[PDB]
RNA sequence: UUUUUUUUUUUUUUU
């Protein structure tokens, strides 16, 4: 009689959805598939707006830090790099503050998270050569 | 030529008889292992290995003692090739080790701590390899 | 005591997550639910004991004696193998 | 009273989705130990959980009379530890929740006890004359035998009466009774 | 032989015997695959300025390594050849009638 | 069990 390989067989086809520890799985997805076009879409443009002008980019900073603290406590001379701007985005995701000491996000004190500028694991893989909906701008054309 | 150098370290009992006692019952169970050799054939010739050139082969080692009978163990095979028992080490350990040392012989009269330190040694090879050995006779490893 | 066994698991004899596979990889069936049959107590001798009893009752109206007579009395003073299943005891002891 | 409480047990449960994601969070856990003050660390005893399974059915292309069906499985895999006298808390609740990787939830079970009356009787014995007329394993538990027993038995009898209670009060159309109205 | 067989026979054979650190590591533990790379810092490897900093010797330097291999694979074969077969002895004798 | 019982069997579990 095999025992492990039947396993799970009372919890398939005589049992509640509501009477069960199967949790669903729909709400996550909900709010995990949306937040992947924003960044795809507002990334390179991100980007591409914080490069348009190379020079003259610190200047702007330097006068804000000097209305909300009024001491610029990160001063540095004429010879020295001020700071590095990284493109990120706003957070949509209605994540809860959980009480987890290890979690990544629950000790998250601002509402913008870094963007990777590259990736070699595309998330999105698909099972063959089909492509990702939505990743098609420019319309097709037919050879008529 | 090796009965009267194991008379001190054995038994009382298995001490008084002579060589030529052992003899006789060493030569009759000898003929009984060799005739009944002719599912048994997954321990006699997967683990061997051939070389053509050992003119004998060493008795009551590892497998030499199994198929005494006509019928054997069915359950003794699952704890050799599946998996061997592990957790069993103490306790077979201070099993064989009393007979040896009786607590009255040239071995000392007290051993209590001997079978708690063991169980150490067995879990710390287990990492390195131990339980493959079980499966596979250690032939491969020292060619 | 009423639990002499306690068997209790450990980190190095612990079961893989994958238990799936690890029934292919034997040659038959080992694990199985727990099924385990009890130990019944049979009569314990105690069916040979009814059928002794009976010859010390046939053996008082025969005028034997004293002291082969003091043996009908040890058994009808039985306190546990006896019991009171049949109402003879007070015949025989009336008797 | 607060203080003469004690953590008597501590069951730690997982529930992971994926084979690979639950092999991490075992060996995450190990990791974890054999690094506390005390010379034993704590070392908990496993208990699998099964795995349950579902998969939904759908008919299948539209505009068929049913020839042909396509299921999609959903696996899923769980895990439970047991904890005896946890004289740490720090040590113990920190390191489970430091164990995890990826989507590995868990749900753990705190046990309290509270000690009566303190037994403090049998003092100095009397005394007259006559008239003249160690041993610890590597991968054990170092708590005592004895303690596990008397907690196991406690934990059974919880489970049967809560069972019992629950098919009790379950039935369709919550709040109505028969001849009520 | 009282007191060199308590603590002295079944203790000190473990310590022995725990190479894990020695033969979990791979053979080539110095050398990888990226070990021709650019690895190695170029503003204190390149001149030879450090002597104690960085030493770029693992690509030749084997007989430190052959002859510490060469110690650990002899007590291998030692534990197969007289604890596996000594526990064989016994679970073999447990079902002889 | 000679003061003992007074009886049909299921599709997850004594880890």
């Amino acid at each position: 009689a095999f025992r492990y390989r039947r396993e799970g067989q009372f919890t398939k086809f005589r049992v509640h959805f509501d009477r069960s520890g199967f949790r669903p799985y729909i709400d996550e997805l909900k709010w995990e598939i949306m937040d992947w076009h924003y960044k795809r879409a507002m990334g390179p443009q991100m980007k591409k707006t914080l490069m348009s002008y190379q020079e003259g980019s610190e200047k702007l900073q330097y006068m804000h830090d000097l209305i909300a603290l009024g001491t610029a406590k990160a001063k540095f001379p004429h010879a020295t790099k001020r700071f590095f701007f990284v493109p990120a985005l706003p957070v949509t995701i209605p994540y809860r503050r959980s009480s987890n000491p290890f979690c990544l996000l629950s000790a998250n004190k601002t509402g913008w998270l870094q963007w990777s500028p590259k990736q070699r694991v595309p998330f999105p893989q698909p099972l063959g050569k089909r492509k990702v909906g939505g990743t098609d701008p420019q319309p097709p054309v037919f050879p008529k | 030529r090796n009965w009267p150098r194991l008379q001190a370290a054995m038994p009382e009992p298995l001490s008084e008889l002579s060589a030529d006692s052992v003899g006789l019952w060493l030569k009759a169970h000898l003929e009984r292992v060799i005739e009944n050799q002719r599912d048994g054939r997954g321990r006699l010739l997967a683990q061997k290995f051939p070389l053509k050139s050992d003119e004998e082969d060493l008795y009551s080692l590892a497998d030499d003692f199994i198929f005494d009978h006509e019928i054997v163990d069915e359950q003794f095979c699952d704890e050799r090739l599946s998996q061997f028992p592990i957790d069993k080490a103490g306790e077979l350990f201070r099993r064989v080790a009393d007979f040896f040392g009786l607590t009255k012989g040239p071995q000392p009269a007290v051993n209590d701590a001997v079978v708690a330190q063991f169980q150490n040694l067995v879990y710390t090879l287990d990492e390195i390899g131990l339980s493959n050995w079980m499966k596979m006779d250690t032939r491969e490893i020292e060619e | 005591p009423e639990a002499p066994p306690l068997v209790l698991p450990n980190w190095q004899t612990m079961h893989p997550v994958d238990m799936e596979a690890w029934e292919k990889k034997q040659r038959r069936v080992v694990r199985t639910r727990h099924v385990k049959a009890k130990i019944i107590r049979q009569a314990d001798g105690r069916k040979l004991a009814a059928t002794m009893a009976l010859h010390g009752r046939q053996a008082i109206h025969r005028d034997a004696a004293v002291s082969s007579l003091v043996s009908v009395a040890a058994m009808c003073a039985s306190n546990s193998q006896r019991a009171l299943r049949g109402e003879l005891l007070p015949e025989t002891l009336n008797l | 009273a607060l203080s003469a409480y004690s953590l008597r047990s501590l069951i730690v449960t997982y529930n992971s989705r994926n084979r690979s994601s639950m092999n991490a969070t075992i060996e995450n856990l190990k990791n974890a130990l054999r690094w506390t003050s005390p010379s034993e660390s704590s070392s908990p005893s496993s208990a699998p959980s099964s795995a349950p399974s579902s998969a939904p059915s759908s008919s299948w292309s539209p505009f068929k009379y049913k020839y042909a069906l396509r299921h999609y499985v959903f696996e899923d895999h769980r895990y439970a530890f047991a904890f005896y006298d946890v004289n740490s808390v720090q040590e113990v609740v920190s390191a489970a929740l430091g164990a995890m990787a990826g989507e590995t939830c868990c749900s753990c079970r705190f046990s309290w006890r509270f000690a009566g009356r303190p037994p403090v009787s049998l003092p100095t014995p009397p005394r007259l004359v006559p008239s003249s007329r160690a041993t610890v394993l590597r991968g054990h538990c170092p708590t005592d035998k004895e303690f596990i027993r008397r907690a196991l038995e406690e934990e059974q009898a919880v489970e049967r009466i809560r069972k019992k209670l629950d098919k009790k009060q379950l039935q369709w159309f919550p709040g109505k009774t028969p001849w009520a109205p | 032989p009282a007191e060199r067989l308590h603590s002295l026979f079944a203790r000190a054979d473990v310590l022995a015997h725990l190479l894990h650190s020695r033969l979990a590591l791979p053979l080539l533990y110095p050398l990888n695959s990226g070990g021709a790379l650019t690895n190695p810092l170029n503003s204190a490897a390149s001149p030879d300025s450090p002597a104690a900093l960085n030493s770029i010797a693992t690509s030749r330097w084997k007989r430190e390594e052959v002859m510490s291999a060469l110690a650990t694979v002899t007590p291998l074969v030692l534990a197969a050849t007289s604890v596996s077969r000594f526990l064989k002895t016994a679970h073999a004798l447990s079902y002889f009638a």
